[PDB]
DNA sequence: ATCACCCTAACCCTAACCCTAACCCTAACCCTAACCCTAACCCTAACCCTAACCCTAACCCTAACCCTAACCCTAACCCTAACCCTAACCCTAACCCTAACCCTAACCCTAACCCTAACCCTAACCCTAACCCTAACCCTAAGAT
DNA sequence: ATCTTAGGGTTAGGGTTAGGGTTAGGGTTAGGGTTAGGGTTAGGGTTAGGGTTAGGGTTAGGGTTAGGGTTAGGGTTAGGGTTAGGGTTAGGGTTAGGGTTAGGGTTAGGGTTAGGGTTAGGGTTAGGGTTAGGGTTAGGGTGAT
C-alpha cells in the first residue's frame, strides 16, 4: 500500500520534438531537466498574463484571444509573429475536425 | 474625420529641456553630443511602452488609449507608476 | 564692467532649483505630438485620453532623470565632470538595457 | 456504442499534450472558466518555442562534433540568438558556462 | 431573533475593511477557499503600512509649514526611510520629484 | 436606467488613519490617489505570494499563516517584524469576541 | 542515543584567492588588484544570506527541517534570478 | 635563462580556458561549510539536501561572474585594465544593489 | 582673508480663488443564521536519506622571490562648453462644436461545467550497448628573444 | 629565424548512461444534461479632436572667454609568473536514526443562500489653505587689495 506519488514531466513530448527537428541528435538528462524548467517557466508567464488580461476586462473565461494577447506582450518581435501563426493554425485545424 | 500625418517631432524635445532633466539628475557640465543620444534613448523607451499600451487597448476592442493601459504597460515593463488610478 | 558669474555657478544654482521642484520639465504639446507620431506606426486613427499622455510624460521624465543620475556617477568614476555619450552607454549596458 | 477516442493533440496536429495543458490551466487558479481553444493555442506556442531552441542547440552540438545535447549547447544557443537571449535574459542555466568574449583593449599590442 | 450587526473591522479593532478585503480575496482567483483570519491579518498589515507612511509624510509637511499633504511630502517620506525606500524601490510617485543631492566633487573647491 | 457603476476606493479608511496619526493634517486629491495605488499594490503583492505558497504545499486555502509567511518574505526587517505583530494581535482580538 | 551538532566559525576564508581569480577569469578580467578579494567575500556573503533566509522561510512554512532544492529555486525566483536545472 | 612568459600572457590563456569550460570554480566542501554556517543563525539544526547546496553554488558562481563582467566594463571606462573595489561598488550601485 | 559691491533666493503681507472637507440620501454590499460536505488535522508505520566518521592520496593552495609595466602625478595647451543678450516664435490657455465612441439594458443561446465509464497513454522499472571520457603520443601554432 | 611550450588532434579501450522495451494504473475522452457568461442590437450621454485668437514666456543663435579634458613624460610599487612544501579536499565506504510521507478515520471550518440593516459613494456647497503679486533683506559670489 505504501506507493510513492508519480511525477509528471514534458520529457516525452520534448523528445518527440527533438526527433522531428534533428533525427540523429540525442539529449542528456541534465539538458532534459533544463527543457522541463523552460516549458514550465513559459507556461506560467503566459498563463499569468492571460489571467491578468481577463481580470482587467471583467471576463470570467480564459480564451485563445487572451492567450494571443499575452503571447504578443511577452515574446519579442519575430518570435511573437511566428508563435501567433502557429497558434492560429493549430486552433483552426482543431476546429476543422468538428 | 480627416487625420494628418506627423513627422520629425523628436526635435520638439529641445536642448533646454534635456538640460533641465540633466540638472534635476544633478549634472553640472554637459557635452554637446548628449542631446542626440538622449533623443534616441527617449524614442526607444516611448516605443516600447506605447506598443504595450496599444496592445492592451486593442484587446479591449477600444480605439482610445486610457491611463490604465499605460499603467499596465509600465507595470509589466518593471516600472510601476502611482497616481494615475493604479 | 558688467557682472558675470564664473562657469559652473549658474549650473549649481539650476541643480538646486530643479531638485527642489516637481513640475514637468518638457513642454506638453511637443511631447503630445511625439506620442501621437510614435503611436501612429502601431495603429492608425488612435485616440488618447489626456491622463494617458500625462502618465506617459511622468514616466518618461522619471526614467530620464534616473538615467542621468547613473550617467553622472559613470562620468565621475572616470575623473571627469562632463557627461559624455559613452557614460550613458555604460550606464545602460550595466542596467541591462543594452 | 461510442466512437474510438482521438487525442486533442492529434486533432490539432501537435506533439504537446492539449489535455494536460487544459488540466493545468483549470487547476492553476487562473480564471473561473477555460475556453476550448486556449489549451490548443498555448500548446502550439510552447511546442514552437521548444522546437526553436532545440534546433539551435542541435546545430551547436554538431559544431563541437558531439551527438548528444548537454546544457552547454543550450546555453550557447540561447546566448547567440538575440530574441531567445532577450526572452531568457534573467535566467541562469546550470552547467552552461558563458560566451567566450574578451575585451579588445585587453589583447596584446603585437 | 437576530442580534445587532457588528462589523468585522470593529471586532479586530481596525479601521480598514475586513469584509471588502475578504471579498477581494475570494474574487481575485487566489485560491479555492479563504480562511476566516486571512482578511483580518491582511487588513491589519495594510493599515500598519498606511499609518507608517502617513506619519512620516505628516512630519515632512510640517517641516515645509503646510497643513495638507501633497505628493512631494510622500516622496520625501518614502525616500528618506531605508525600509520604505527598499519596499518601493521600483515605484514612481507622480509629481514627487527627487531628493536634493549633489555629489561632493561638483561643489566649488574653495 | 442608465447609471454609471460605482468606484471603490480606500479614501475613507486612509482618512481615518490619517486623523489617528495627525489630527490637524489634511491630504490633497493627488496624495490620496497615490495612497490608493500603494494599498492596491501591497494587496496584490501579498495575495499573490500567499497564493503561490498555498500552491507549492498542495493546499486549497489561504489562511493567516500564508499571509504571515508572505509578509515575512516581502517586507524588510523591522517592517516585517512590526507588521507580523500587528497581524497576530488583530487575529487574537478577532477570535476573542467569538 | 542522540546525535548532537557542532558550531562553525570563520568559513568565509574558505573562498580562497585562487577561486576568486578563476571566477574573475571566467568574467574576462585580465589584471586584479589586491584589495578585491576581501571586497568580493563581503559581496558573496550578502548574496548568500538573502537567498538562504528566503529558502529557510519556505522550509519553515512547510514544517520541514530539511532545505530542499525547490526551496532554493523559489527563493531565487522571487529575487529575479530564475534557475533552470533543479526542478520547477 | 629558463623560459618565462611576460605578464598577462598566462592571464589571457586562463581567460580562454575558463570561458571554454563549465565546471564549478569554488571548492565544494568549503562552500558547503560556509552555507551551513550562514544558515545556522536563521534556524538551528537545519538539514540540507545535496541538490540544495549545489543549486546555491550554481547561483552564487553565476552571480559573481556577472558582477565581474560589469566590474571589468567599469574598470575599462576609467582607462585601466586592473579592477579595483571602486569598480565593484559602481557596478553594484548602477545595478540597483546600492553598494 | 577682508572688503566693497551686487545679484538672487528667501521671507512677509494682502487679496482672492478654487479645492477640500462637511452634509445628506440611497442603493448596494456586508452581517447573521441555518445547513452541509470535504479539506485538513491526527496518529501510526514505513522506508529512506542525511549527518557523522574513518582512510588515503593526489592535487590544489600558500608563501617567498624577482621584475616589469601599469598606474598615478605633473605640466602644457587648446578647444569646447558656460554665460549673457536679443529677436522672434511657438506654447499655453480659454472657448466652441460636433461626430465618434463608449457604456448600459434587454434578449437569448451556445459554450463551458458536471458526472460517469472505459480505454489508451505515460511513468516506473530493467537491461544493454554505444557515446563519452581517459591515457599515451605527436603535430602545430604561437610566444619570447 | 630560432628554440620552447601548451593546447589540440589521433587512437585504443573501459564504463555510464541514454535509449529501447514491459506493464499497469490513472488521467483523458466521449456522451448526455444544465445554466449563465458573453455576444447582439439600440439608444443615449460624453468627450476627444479640430479650429480660433492673443500674448508673453521660452528658445535659438551669436559672441567672449576660462577652465577642463587630453597628451606626453617620468617614477615607483604592486601585481604577475614561478617554484617547492605541505595541508586538505574529493572520493569511497559504512551505519543508524531522525525525518519525511502515505494511509485510514474524523470533524469542524468554509462555502451556499436568503433577508435585512448599515455604510460608503455620489452630488452639493461654503470657507480657508494656498497662491500670485509686491516689497524688503539676508546670504553668498566676484574682482580688488
Amino acid at each position: 500500500k505504501r506507493k510513492r506519488s508519480r511525477k509528471e514531466s514534458y520529457s516525452v513530448y520534448v523528445y518527440k520534438v527533438l526527433k522531428q527537428v534533428h533525427p540523429d541528435t540525442g539529449i542528456s538528462s541534465k539538458a532534459m531537466g533544463i527543457m522541463n524548467s523552460f516549458v514550465n517557466d513559459i507556461f506560467e508567464r503566459i498563463a499569468g498574463e492571460a489571467s491578468r488580461l481577463a481580470h482587467y476586462n471583467k471576463r470570467s473565461t480564459i480564451t485563445s484571444r487572451e492567450i494571443q494577447t499575452a503571447v504578443r506582450l511577452l515574446l519579442p518581435g519575430e518570435l511573437a509573429k511566428h508563435a501567433v501563426s502557429e497558434g492560429t493554425k493549430a486552433v483552426t485545424k482543431y476546429t476543422s475536425s468538428k | 474625420r480627416h487625420r494628418k500625418v506627423l513627422r520629425d517631432n523628436i526635435q520638439g524635445i529641445t536642448k533646454p529641456a534635456i538640460r533641465r532633466l540633466a540638472r534635476r539628475g544633478g549634472v553640472k557640465r554637459i557635452s554637446g553630443l548628449i542631446y542626440e543620444e538622449t533623443r534616441g534613448v527617449l524614442k526607444v523607451f516611448l516605443e516600447n511602452v506605447i506598443r504595450d499600451a496599444v496592445t492592451y487597448t486593442e484587446h479591449a476592442k477600444r480605439k482610445t488609449v486610457t491611463a490604465m493601459d499605460v499603467v499596465y504597460a509600465l507595470k509589466r515593463q518593471g516600472r510601476t507608476l502611482y497616481g494615475f488610478g493604479g | 564692467k558688467p557682472h558675470r558669474y564664473r562657469p559652473g555657478t549658474v549650473a549649481l544654482r539650476e541643480i538646486r532649483r530643479y531638485q527642489k521642484s516637481t513640475e514637468l520639465l518638457i513642454r506638453k504639446l511637443p511631447f503630445q505630438r511625439l506620442v501621437r507620431e510614435i503611436a501612429q506606426d502601431f495603429k492608425t486613427d488612435l485616440r488618447f485620453q489626456s491622463s494617458a499622455v500625462m502618465a506617459l510624460q511622468e514616466a518618461c521624465e522619471a526614467y530620464l532623470v534616473g538615467l542621468f543620475e547613473d550617467t553622472n556617477l559613470c562620468a565621475i568614476h572616470a575623473k571627469r565632470v562632463t557627461i559624455m555619450p559613452k557614460d550613458i552607454q555604460l550606464a545602460r549596458r550595466i542596467r541591462g538595457e543594452r | 456504442a461510442r466512437a474510438k477516442a482521438k487525442s486533442r493533440s492529434s486533432r490539432a496536429g501537435l506533439q504537446f499534450p492539449v489535455g494536460r495543458v487544459h488540466r493545468l490551466l483549470r487547476k492553476g487558479n487562473y480564471a473561473e472558466r477555460v475556453g476550448a481553444g486556449a489549451p490548443v493555442y498555448l500548446a502550439a506556442v510552447l511546442e514552437y518555442l521548444t522546437a526553436e531552441i532545440l534546433e539551435l542547440a542541435g546545430n551547436a552540438a554538431r559544431d563541437n562534433k558531439k551527438t548528444r545535447i548537454i546544457p552547454r549547447h543550450l546555453q550557447l544557443a540561447i546566448r547567440n540568438d538575440e530574441e531567445l537571449n532577450k526572452l531568457l535574459g534573467r535566467v541562469t542555466i546550470a552547467q552552461g558556462g558563458v560566451l567566450p568574449n574578451i575585451q579588445a583593449v585587453l589583447l596584446p599590442k603585437k
